């Protein structure tokens, strides 16, 4: 019967969506970290290439 | 599972018909094209989310400097000789100070 | 004497309401941002994956 | 055991008829597809439970 009760019912749905979205990624598997490490490694090679010139 | 066996068979045969219909080259080009449309739409969705980072930064800047304008006026109120007016200004500032904190948490 | 006391009671109860409705506007502004983010995240998970026909 | 015998005979003859319709190559591929569509449903069921952990 209340404006407030409806409002905080809505917030819970948004929080459930936020939590569900992260969880889907957790179960999907992340391979980003290994890929990122290759970019960081690439940068270290390029430090030497800068240094030589 | 006698019905279920038949239902599976009908589906398999239908899949084979689609597999025949698929030309090798033309489906292959179209497949890349589909990914290109999807990617652009998604990049726009991400951009509209990265917007809220900037908006949270904007909201924070405001309130922090509005809090100062309460502080400035409160100290000037001391010079004029009214502590009551000064507390009324300072309390309001405190609430803006609290609001800005909440934004940083979010941000 | 009763009126002056009553006015203060009414004024403070209203002030508490004004503050809490203000909390709700603040809730809403940031809460939508999460809904946008969660939805967007879900599309990334779908595009990277997807299985069967 | 009369009804019981007859009912099992009827099933057996039906099993031959549907096994004629099972072409082994295409039915095998479809089953791999079926598993994959199911797997997506299950992963998202788990995701909604892990959500309540958070």
């Amino acid at each position: 019967s209340s404006a407030t009760s409806a409002f905080e019912r809505m917030e819970n749905k948004v929080l459930d969506m936020e939590a569900t979205s992260q969880a889907a990624g957790e179960l999907a598997g992340f391979g980003i970290e290994n890929q990122f490490a290759q970019l960081e490694a690439s940068s270290g090679v390029e430090d030497e290439l800068a240094a030589l010139k | 599972a006698l019905f279920d066996r038949l239902g599976r068979v009908v589906r398999a045969n239908l899949n084979d018909l689609v597999s025949k219909a698929e030309d090798p080259e033309k489906v292959l080009e179209q497949a890349v094209i589909d990914m290109q449309e999807d990617l652009v739409q998604l990049r726009q969705a991400v951009a509209r989310t990265i917007a809220e980072e900037k908006r949270t930064e904007q909201r924070l800047n405001q309130d922090t400097q509005e809090a100062k304008k309460w502080e400035d006026r409160a100290k000037l109120a001391l010079t004029n000789g009214e502590e009551n007016l000064a507390r009324e200004a300072l309390a309001r500032k405190k609430s803006l100070t609290d609001t800005a904190a909440a934004y940083q948490t979010q941000l | 004497a009763q009126q002056r006391t009553m006015s203060e009671n009414l004024r403070r109860n209203l002030a508490a309401l004004e503050a809490k409705i203000s909390e709700a506007k603040t809730k809403k502004n940031m809460l939508q941002a999460r809904a946008k983010a969660a939805k967007a995240n879900a599309e990334l998970q779908q595009t990277l994956g997807g299985l069967g026909t």
